[PDB]
């Protein structure tokens, strides 16, 4: 009885929040960001019955690497010269060699800009693919670039080659932030070995479609997260854990060439072409792929519990959906990808390797905003990458009768970074509180 | 404050392709979707298929993946919609719905639209045929019956205005032949019937054809 | 996949009243539910949404709740400019929508009165012989009509029309319609419809022959 | 073009050599404006310019 307040200081108890974020960067990036902040040393300190749960479809910092990625960009480009004098009327028939057809931009097109003296003006070509051309209206030989009747152009540096160099993050002074560990977890729910860390580890900020590749792998077996509101899902991630190796190659031998725009900027395009023309391809081990595919479709069932299960290729859309799309080296890549998903199921390692043709187009559009498409220099000789994949994504349409369906999509960019943060949750610590005891002042 | 305003539609010639469309406002185009929803005259509505703005994804529904088609350009906010092979049945209301939507999961509609027609029919313009519905023999009823015509509306009286008491008409309904009709009914008293005229004035704008039609003729 | 049953298909009320709406499902869907609010010939609009949560702008005189696989609507004090057609939602599974609700001015029951009207000879000549039934003047809306010739039902080749309810006296008024083949005419000999309703113990019937 | 000019003095049918969807070719347009924003430059009273 007659007990008395003691106020304890420093207590370990948090509550939920939403905060900035410090950005770390390597040890040796790539020399505000370019060799900033600091690198620490991480470690990770495991706990005894620790209860939390955590939500990967509500956390805060998936939201804040959004707005990251874009200042980047917006910093490297600013400065980069515009192309607006470049966008003029283009007269072009372009069939001055065998090989004509697959590119339709060719030298020997002619278009009027302005010499390194701004009071006269000069005739110049270089190549294009038809991908990056459109047709005016009547004279089937005039042409204008698709994105210029909407907005400004601008052109990569040509010293700059921007690659995915890894990022993590540091809490600032007084938020502490959770893990978790089970290798269960669906995404959503409770956790039975919290964990906490000085900061989380690498992510790259890659960019891709229809499958998320350079990227870490899974620590068990495949598994499938999604919301659970409702069944009808915007997109439900599948995430690997057997790396499937895939390779892609350009054979053809690009030659540079160059234009100067005064008074002091140049302009780069795609000149002569050296040596036999074939279409861009890439191979897969269709061992490994089936046998993936097999382990989904058995694992996929758990939320359909008895229904048939088919695939088939995308629908419809610009092509950076209809296709797969990355980028190796400083060139962009789009594949269509039919045959790797034309299968079927029900209830109850280089042999038979596959192929599949792709395309490149220079200009490009950031995935989702009007208005910036950007403009990639041609890269001299020929380019080849490794490359492998982690996880798939996935929509489905109105299942009917006793057939249920997936179909690949995944246009928005924020859920590629969605499927390599659903580990942290952010937090803030609140160091007082209050208590009974019974000790006495005894002046 | 935010609307959705549609073009087109109209009358249509059956088996023919037909083209609609819907126009955005200054909320977002980036950061919602869009349905396209129908309803059948005296029927409960169905839904076709939802296209996102931002890549351009369809997804049509499982009794129409032959015939439909979307498409749009983010440039003008704007949005197409291309069905093909117009059958009889098709004919009715179209709108266009905004949808809320969270990162992951999709709830509900919001705002509807403006609303906007179409009707199919093989026929020109034409003009209505008339047929009295001559009273049976205190108190009967008779009326008088248009048939065969388009398109849409047509202008029906009595006895020149001067028998509007107690007339009841009822909405014109779109035939299987192509061809509206309706009907419309008085009532009086049987004796009335030996001592009076009765007179169904019509006109019909598109061709401005008229009839004056008596009733009484046959009051068996 | 999903269907919602409504019923019933209408509610009589007058202006002050409380009135309860209701909407049934083919199988439970969570909280998943939504009510609109539709009107003539205008652009329907939003009441609420989660079965609890009413949106901004609303009148704050509605209010509902879920019942598992129930779902249940109420306007807690009626207005006048609330006389309109409602219909329930779920977004569960795949969108569907239900049939619509109407609500009704609320009066005692009258029977209909009852007439029926042979082929005219003037519309006889084209072939496409046609006939006529007519109902007046009654109340509530929910009723049948049937099709008789040689006591043989038919279908198929009718239709069903009904008007506004008379604001002045409150009562219904229905006409419906028959169509025959020269040779179907000559071929059947008697021609009735028959009519159920509240206010009518037995089926009221009429007819009539060839002529 | 109007039953009076005087009252604005700025009507459809000024008109002036702009230029068109892509830069080397040029366009002839018209508008409106108000002659409170618009001065006369000196010598040939058809010539104005934004004030």
């Amino acid at each position: 009885e007659n007990l008395w307040v003691t106020v304890y200081y420093g207590v370990p108890v948090w509550k939920e929040a939403k905060t900035t974020l410090f950005c770390a960067s390597d040890a040796k990036a790539y020399e505000t960001h370019a060799c900033v902040p600091t690198d620490p040393n991480p470690q990770e300190m495991v706990l005894k019955n620790v209860t939390e749960n955590f939500n990967m479809w509500k956390n805060d910092m998936v939201d804040q690497m959004h707005e990251d990625v874009i200042s980047l960009w917006d910093q490297s480009l600013k400065p980069c010269v515009k192309l607006t004098p470049l966008c003029v009327t283009l007269n072009c028939t372009n069939a001055t060699a065998s090989n004509s057809s697959i590119i339709e931009g060719m030298k020997n097109c002619s278009f009027n800009i302005t010499t390194e003296l701004r009071d006269k003006r000069e005739k110049k070509n270089a190549l294009f693919y038809k991908l990056d051309i459109v047709q005016l209206d009547g004279n089937s030989s005039q042409y204008r670039l698709i994105n210029c009747n909407t907005s400004v152009i601008t052109q990569a540096c040509p010293k700059v080659s921007f690659d995915p160099i890894p990022i993590h993050y540091c809490a600032p002074a007084g938020y502490a932030i959770l893990k978790c560990n089970n290798k269960t977890f669906t995404g959503t729910g409770p956790c039975n070995n919290v964990s906490t860390v000085q900061c989380t580890h690498g992510i790259k900020p890659v960019v891709s479609t229809q499958l998320l590749l350079n990227g870490s792998l899974a620590e068990g077996e495949i598994i499938i997260r999604s919301e659970n509101i409702t069944k009808n899902v915007k997109t439900i991630i599948v995430h690997l854990n057997e790396s499937v190796k895939i390779e892609c190659t350009r054979p053809n031998n690009k030659t540079r060439t160059s234009i100067r725009i005064g008074p002091g900027q140049w302009f780069y395009a795609t000149g002569q072409v050296i040596g036999d023309i074939r279409e861009a391809y890439c191979n897969i081990n269709e061992s490994k792929w089936n046998e993936t595919l097999q382990r989904v479709s058995k694992k996929l069932k758990e939320y359909f519990p008895h229904k048939n299960i088919t695939f088939q290729p995308s629908s419809g859309g610009d092509l950076e959906i209809t296709t797969h799309s990355f980028n190796c080296g400083g060139e962009f890549f789009y594949c269509n990808t039919s045959s790797l998903f034309n299968r079927t199921y029900m209830a109850n390692n280089s042999t038979r390797t596959i192929t599949i043709h792709c395309r490149i187009k220079q200009i490009i559009n950031m995935w989702q905003e009007v208005g910036r498409a950007m403009y990639a220099p041609p890269i001299a000789g020929n380019i080849t990458c490794i490359s492998n994949i982690t996880g798939l994504l996935l929509t489905r349409d109105y299942g009917k009768n006793n057939t249920e369906t997936f179909r690949p999509g995944g246009g928005n960019m924020k859920d590629n970074w969605r499927s390599e943060l659903y580990k942290y949750k952010v937090v803030k610590i609140e160091p007082l509180g209050v208590a009974p005891t019974r000790c006495k002042r005894r002046v | 404050q935010v609307r959705l305003a549609q073009y087109g539609g109209g009358v249509k010639r059956l088996g023919a392709t037909m083209t609609l469309s819907c126009v955005a406002s200054g909320y977002t185009f980036n950061d919602y979707y869009i349905h396209w929803v129908r309803q059948a005259p005296g029927q409960g509505f169905e839904l076709l298929g939802y296209i996102d703005p931002a890549n351009g994804r369809p997804d049509y529904a499982g009794a129409l993946r032959e015939r439909l088609s979307f498409y749009r350009d983010k440039s003008m906010e704007t949005l197409y919609m291309d069905l093909r092979s117009l059958r009889y049945d098709d004919t009715a209301m179209y709108y266009c719905v905004r949808n809320v939507g969270t990162a992951g999961s999709l709830l509900h509609y919001d705002h509807w639209g403006s609303g906007s027609p179409v009707i199919v029919s093989s026929a020109s313009t034409k003009g209505p045929s008339v047929f009295p519905l001559a009273p049976s023999s205190g108190t009967a009823a008779l009326g008088c019956l248009v048939k065969d015509y388009f398109p849409e509306p047509v202008t029906v009286s009595w006895n020149s205005g001067a028998l509007t008491s107690g007339v009841h008409t009822f909405p014109a309904v779109l035939q299987s032949s192509g061809l509206y009709s309706l009907s419309s009914v008085v009532t009086v008293p049987s004796s009335s019937l030996g001592t009076q005229t009765y007179i169904c004035n019509v006109n019909h704008k598109p061709s401005n054809t008229k009839v004056d039609k008596r009733v009484e003729p046959k009051s068996c | 996949e999903i269907v919602l049953t409504q019923s019933p298909a209408t509610l009589s009320a007058s202006p002050g009243e409380r009135v309860t709406l209701t909407c049934r499902a083919s199988r439970s869907v969570r909280n998943n539910v939504a009510w609109y609010q539709h009107k003539g010939g205008q652009s329907p609009r939003l009441l609420i949404y989660d079965a609890s949560t009413r949106a901004a702008g609303v009148p704050a005189r509605f209010s509902g709740s879920a019942s598992g696989t129930e779902f249940t609507l109420a306007i807690s004090n009626l207005e006048s400019e609330d006389f309109t057609v409602y219909f329930c939602l779920q977004y569960n599974n795949w969108w569907t929508f239900g049939q619509g609700t109407r609500v009704d001015i609320k009066r005692t029951v009258a029977a209909p009165s009852v007439f029926i009207f042979p082929p005219s000879d003037e519309q006889l000549k084209s072939g496409t012989a046609s006939v006529v039934c007519l109902l007046n003047n009654f109340y509530p809306r929910e009723a049948k009509v049937q099709w008789k010739v040689d006591n043989a039902l038919q279908s198929g080749n009718s239709q069903e029309s009904v008007t506004e309810q008379d604001s002045k006296d409150s009562t219904y008024s229905l006409s419906s319609t028959l169509t025959l083949s020269k040779a179907d005419y000559e071929k059947h000999k008697v021609y009735a419809c028959e009519v159920t309703h509240q206010g009518l113990s037995s089926p009221v019937t009429k007819s009539f022959n060839r002529g």
